[PDB]
């Protein structure tokens, strides 16, 4: 509550939360095209580990 | 391939027939002991190795 009362915004979770920014992040890395791009690559898929865990949670094939 | 011409009869590949006999086997139908009823069980299993490895070698599982 006081976290929702803290924050009156809320997000569709899981990979939705995860897969959203990496693109913009890669889109950055692609655009930023520095060696900072490399973290934004290193940043990109780190979003997806709990999805992997979510894919663990369903018990399915993650790579797919 | 000559067998395809050498035999006007041919029979489906790619697993189509595989799960069928296994389904049709009805292992309990052999009731005599389990001389047959058990040996038919590894049989429907041995049948499906053809889809297995193919379902195997790709993503997912074989079974999946």
């Amino acid at each position: 509550c006081r976290n929702v009362l803290l924050d009156p915004q809320l997000v569709p979770g899981g990979g939705a939360s995860e897969m959203a920014v990496a693109h913009a992040l890669t889109e950055k890395s692609k655009a930023m095209t520095g060696v900072e791009q490399w973290p934004y690559r290193a940043v990109a898929q780190a979003l997806e580990v709990i999805p992997r865990t979510l894919i663990q949670n369903c018990g399915a094939s993650t790579i797919r | 391939v000559k067998n395809a011409i050498d035999d006007g009869c041919v029979v489906p590949g790619a697993g189509a027939v595989e799960v069928a006999m296994a389904e049709a086997l009805i292992k309990h139908k052999p009731s005599v002991k389990g001389r047959a009823q058990l040996g038919v069980q590894a049989f429907a299993d041995a049948l499906l190795i053809i889809p297995k490895v193919l379902a195997q070698n790709s993503g997912f599982d074989l079974q999946e």
